[PDB]
């Protein structure tokens, strides 16, 4: 039950995980 | 990041990656 991502995987990640970003 | 930190240089749930975002 864990997730681990670096670089641009984290990225896209945040990307569709965040309604409105992460700036 | 925090982040990175949390995520990349360890392993997290799926909700402290959320709660990393912005609101």
């Amino acid at each position: 039950n864990s997730l681990r991502a670096c670089g641009p995987a984290l990225m896209d990640m945040l990307r569709v995980a965040c309604p409105n970003g992460f700036n | 990041r925090g982040v990175v930190d949390s995520c990349c240089r360890n392993s997290c749930s799926f909700s402290t990656l959320r709660a990393y975002c912005d609101s």
